[PDB]
RNA sequence: AAUUCCGAUAACGAACGAGACUCUGGCAUGCUAACUAGUUACGCGACCCCCGAGCGGUCGGCGUCCCCCAACUUCUUAGAGGGACAAGUGGCGUUCAGCCACCCGAGAUUGAGCAAUAACAGGUCUGUGAUGCCCUUAGAUGUCCGGGGCUGCACGCGCGCUACACUGACUGGCUCAGCGUGUGCCUACCCUGCGCCGGCAGGCGCGGGUAACCCGUUGAACCCCAUUCGUGAUGGGGAUCGGGGAUUGCAAUUAUUCCCCAUGAACGAGGAAUUCCCAGUAAGUGCGGGUCAUAAGCUUGCGUUGAUUAAGUCCCUGCCCUUUGUAC
């Protein structure tokens, strides 16, 4: 909103930043992503 | 991030 | 009218003025060189403190009878500040108002009770009621 | 309550020390080391001088009588227990010491305590406690 | 007319402030220990004391009389104990001896103004619990 | 708040712990009956206005246990019972558990004791004539006496008190308190009232209480009112020191403490950085009991004054549960 107020454009500009992300497993945990799962937990998939 | 206000 | 339907502050001031006008209350030798209370840091600010306190004392004796030295000292206690140490409570003094109750005895307004203490005489009660009526009349007009 | 009273002095230089005239008579004479607040009240009562007026409005005759009361208060049959020093060790006379007199007497007592080599005198010379203080946390300001 | 023993006595409490009202038919005198209602020590809170007088009809408090005696409480507590005493003394008298239609309207007016005129507040002093100077508080502690 | 409860469900019956139970305050114009308490009146007296006035107004001044010279418990408390259980209306909710608004209601979350197995190399041998082992034992580390320090002092650390002011402080007056201890086997030592003397702590004579009976209607403190000081480290803040006296015991100097006159330094709200607190709460402010020959700046409680902040989360620091790598 602070940028939008100063924006000249008639609400036609919405730039998006898309960046590929790659973490190995030693620091995947530190990032907090991939928290450890339960014994039946492992057999899962995407999450929601 | 303390639930002060009430995205 | 009784003494209840008049202002307490103005009634005390009027009685103190009446005692000053009469000039018959007994005055001790130590007039303006002693403290009224133990807790105080200074001598009484204004003169006639003997008359003003005698005026208030006669009023307290009117409300409650059979009051002696121990009863009076509880009443007039004062907030004793001891500087660095936490402050405590100090009872009223003893000897000075013993001259007051001897002064009232000299003026024939207190009488020794059957078991102890001093009780209001008809002369004292009559005087307190008429000055109360004068106070009420002055307040109205 | 006069607008501009005559013979008004902003300060007074009696007893070699200035007294703040803009304050009241009962509270400006207190700069003397022998005259405090309560003592100032009782002497004014003895001198029957009104307390409303300040130190700068009192006449010369009133000031002189106040000074005389200061110097010899026991003459006016004031209570003995009210005196500064009572029952002096060196003399049997009862009197009050004022300003440099109080300092002179105190130094005479202090040098006397040093000569006798008593416990109070030794710690006074050492600059320490006397009245049962706890120097574990007492004396943390005036001593390095 | 001259109906004897037409008196009702009510009580109110505000933190152990026991105020008793002895209400009967009379000229309209309200006294506390024989001391007038207006001539009370808290003159600042005198308006609060006279609130039932200003809210209900002065004719009603002239037909009846109230006597208040207090043994316990404080200063604000005692004023409210007396204030609630005369309010429910008038309510009790208006319940027992006069038309109940007016009893409903005065009760409705009292509730509309402030419910505390009739209810005794349940909240009392809460016992202190060890570990801190107040009942809920804790004595400040540090790890080192 | 809660594996409490509800539901899909290989769990059903249960049990431990929350819960539940027990302690104190919240109430009927309910009961029982309380002179060791009050209320209303009764026959008085003291008075106030006033004609002799008025069913006038106050008395914690008299008595209604040798009495007919009256009863009752609303207020003072001590026995028993319901009332508050999300019960009733509305909304949210898998229409279930549960959550919120609302009316009648003394109160719509009133505070506390006990509090599952077990882990602490948690602390106490200085709590017992509970104790293992070692240790000085007649120049004892015992018992007996006396004195000294346990407080010392350059410096840092915890909880705390006093204030840095004008909503203030000083002087004078006025109006309210409850829990609660109060004369002891060995143990002398209790609470105090009344009256007098003394400027004050204090002293002297006369009594009550082994206790709802006396202190004590516990006339406590800011608080309510009137005067003074008026932005000046200014009567306030009062640390340290001198002198005088009583207090307690044998004894107070290395001052138990207290009373009067005194010197009268910092203290313009304090950087980091943390703690406690959500309703009678915090906080102010006192006052009891524990301590004691005398005692509190400690501690537990009882009060009077007594508000806003929030009904939220795990952002910082930590616990619980599961999924759970793991030679632990």
């Amino acid at each position: 909103r602070d940028i939008s107020e100063a924006s000249v454009f008639d609400a036609y500009v919405l730039p998006k930043l898309y960046v590929k992300l790659h973490y190995c497993v030693s620091c995947a945990i530190h990032s907090k992503v991939v928290r450890n799962r339960s014994r039946e937990a492992r057999k899962d998939r995407t999450p929601p | 991030s303390q639930g002060q206000c009430t995205l | 009218v009784t003494v209840k339907d008049v202002n307490q502050q103005e009634f005390v001031r009027a009685l103190a003025a009446f005692l000053k006008k009469s000039g018959k209350l007994k005055v001790p030798e130590w007039v303006d060189t002693v403290k009224l209370a133990k807790h105080k840091e200074l001598a009484p600010y204004d003169e006639n403190w003997f008359y003003t306190r005698a005026a208030s004392t006669a009023r307290h004796l009117y409300l409650r009878g059979g009051a002696g030295v121990g009863s009076m000292t509880k009443i007039y206690g004062g907030r004793q500040r001891n500087g660095v140490r936490p402050s405590h409570f100090s009872r009223g003094s003893k000897s000075v108002a013993r001259r007051v109750l001897q002064a009232l005895e000299g003026l024939k307004m207190v009488e020794k009770d059957q078991d102890g203490g001093r009780k209001l005489t008809p002369q004292g009660q009559r005087d307190l009621d008429r000055i109360a009526g004068q106070v009420a009349a002055a307040n109205k007009k | 309550s006069l607008v501009i009273p005559e013979k008004f002095q902003h300060i007074l230089r009696v007893l070699n020390t200035n007294i703040d005239g803009r304050r009241k008579i009962a509270f400006a004479i207190t700069a003397i080391k022998g005259v405090g607040r309560r003592y100032a009240h009782v002497v004014l009562r003895k001198a029957d001088i009104d307390l409303t007026k300040r130190a700068g409005e009192l006449t010369e005759d009133e000031v002189e009588r106040v000074i005389t009361i200061m110097q010899n208060p026991r003459q006016y049959k004031i209570p003995d227990w009210f005196l500064n020093r009572q029952k002096d060790v060196k003399d049997g006379k009862y009197s009050q010491v004022l300003a440099n007199g109080l300092d002179n007497k105190l130094r005479e007592d202090l040098e006397r305590l040093k000569k006798i080599r008593a416990h109070r005198g030794l710690r006074h010379f050492w600059g320490l406690r006397v009245r049962g203080q706890h120097t574990k946390t007492t004396g943390r300001r005036g001593r390095t | 007319s001259k109906g004897p023993l037409q008196s009702v006595q009510v009580f109110g409490r505000k933190k152990t402030a026991t105020a008793v009202a002895h209400c009967k038919r009379g000229n309209g005198l309200i006294k506390v220990n024989g001391r007038p209602l207006e001539m009370i020590e808290p003159r600042t809170l005198q308006y609060k004391l006279l609130e039932p007088v200003l809210l209900l009809g002065k004719e009603r408090f002239a037909g009846v009389d109230i006597r208040v005696r207090v043994k316990g409480g404080g200063h604000v507590a005692q004023i409210y104990a007396i204030r609630q005493s005369i309010s429910k003394a008038l309510v009790a008298y208006y319940q027992k001896y006069v038309d109940e239609a007016s009893k409903k309207e005065i009760k409705d007016i009292l509730i509309q103004y402030d419910r505390t005129l009739l209810v005794a507040d349940p909240r009392r002093c809460e016992s202190k619990k060890f570990g801190g100077p107040g009942a809920r508080a804790r004595y400040q502690k540090s790890y080192r």
